[PDB]
């Protein structure tokens, strides 16, 4: 039938892994701090002329249950790995979060997506540039977003769809 | 130490009583904020709220009676008040903690834990345990799930002080 691509949101805690998620799915901006244990969703989206079935798991900050993310890194084809432009922290978190990944799948090919978001925000304090050649360095996508506005939310989640088409078809 | 209850429903079916010993004598502002919710004197608290999280094996949480989505509830000192002590820990089946979003913000959500849970010792307040009715609580298990949504409406359909 349409293809199913299985993604997963991942990131410290706080930067809006559900509110992002949440905006995809149910078009409305989640404004108060539900913390995440582990939520499951399922959308169907027309990418590039073909409509495809999105299959979200959204995953938990929490540093304190960091060795438990094995197993969704396992079974996970594409991650979108998000960081707040507010947070200095969320982003140093990033490198560990990527390296987790690699290390799960044993893979250094892994679909992928580094996700800025909260970019509504004045107070930012990780920059465009900084963000965009770690990217760069990855070679992987970098997108702007904020699940408050919208902005950049479809085009991160279609975006981790058409690297892990490319992955799949290689 | 005090004494409270709450009556538990299922779907507005009662299911039972469960009290609580609140060790006022270890952590007196932490229990006498959970003495006062439970009575509801200050105009608001725990009657008619629900567990909102319930996972088999860990803990039944519940507490937010001012938004009953699991983002809520306040404390009669303010919306949030901070660790009062550590000393307590979460020795098993029982025990009773405040729920938090990170350091100094106790408000009114609690657990009840039905297994140890040692590693939120020193990250979650413990201030009582389960007297009575601990099965009751056992029960309201099997209407939870592996990331805690219920099956059903679990509700605090009385509470108050026991004399
Ligand atoms: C990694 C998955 N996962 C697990 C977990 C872990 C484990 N282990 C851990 C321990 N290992 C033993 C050492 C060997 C065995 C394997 C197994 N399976 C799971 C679950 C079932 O896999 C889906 C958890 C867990 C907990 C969180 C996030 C993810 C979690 C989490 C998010 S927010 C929070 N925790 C604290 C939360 N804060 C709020 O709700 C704030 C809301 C806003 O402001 C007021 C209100 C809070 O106070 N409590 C009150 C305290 C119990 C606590 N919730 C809670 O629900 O813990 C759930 C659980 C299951 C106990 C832990
Ligand atoms: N201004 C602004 N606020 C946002 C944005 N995204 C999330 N928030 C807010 O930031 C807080 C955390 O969002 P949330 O989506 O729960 O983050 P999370 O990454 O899922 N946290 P957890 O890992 O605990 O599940 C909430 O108060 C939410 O409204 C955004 O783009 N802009
Ligand atoms: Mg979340």
């Amino acid at each position: 039938s349409m293809t199913e691509y299985k993604l997963v949101v991942v990131g410290a805690a706080g930067v809006g892994k559900s509110a992002l998620t949440i905006q995809l799915i149910q078009n409305h901006f989640v404004d108060e701090y539900d913390p995440t244990i582990e939520d499951s969703y399922r959308k169907q989206v027309v990418i590039d002329g073909e409509t495809c079935l999105l299959d979200i798991l959204d995953t938990a900050g929490q540093e304190e249950y960091s060795a438990m993310r094995d197993q969704y890194m396992r079974t996970g084809e594409g991650f979108l790995c998000v960081f707040a432009i507010n947070n200095t922290k969320s982003f140093e978190d990033i490198h560990h979060y990527r390296e987790q990944i690699k290390r799960v799948k044993d893979s250094e090919d892994v679909p992928m997506v580094l996700v800025g978001n909260k970019c509504d925000l004045p107070s930012r304090t990780v920059d465009t540039k900084q963000a965009q050649d770690l990217a760069r360095s990855y070679g992987i996508p970098f997108i702007e977003t904020s699940a408050k506005t919208r902005q950049g939310v479809d085009d991160a989640f279609y975006t981790l769809v058409r690297e892990i088409r490319k992955h799949k078809e290689k | 130490n005090p004494t409270v209850f709450f009556d538990i429903a299922v779907d507005g079916e009662p299911l039972g009583r469960v009290s609580f010993e609140l060790f006022a004598d270890k952590v007196p502002k932490t229990a006498e904020n959970f003495r006062a919710l439970s009575t509801g004197e200050k105009g608001f608290g725990y009657k008619g709220s629900c567990f909102h999280r319930i996972i088999p094996g860990f803990m039944c949480q519940g507490g937010d009676f001012t938004r009953h989505n699991g983002t809520g509830g306040k404390s009669i000192y303010g919306e949030k008040f901070e660790d009062e002590n550590f000393i307590l820990k979460h020795t098993g089946p029982g025990i009773l903690s405040m729920a938090n979003a990170g350091p100094n913000t106790n408000g009114s959500q609690f657990f009840i834990c039905t297994a140890k849970t040692e590693w939120l010792d020193g990250k979650h307040v413990v201030f009582g345990k389960v007297k009575e009715g601990m099965n009751i609580v056992e029960a309201m298990e099997r209407f939870g799930s592996r990331n805690g949504k219920t099956s059903k409406k679990i509700t605090i359909a009385d509470c108050g002080q026991l004399e």
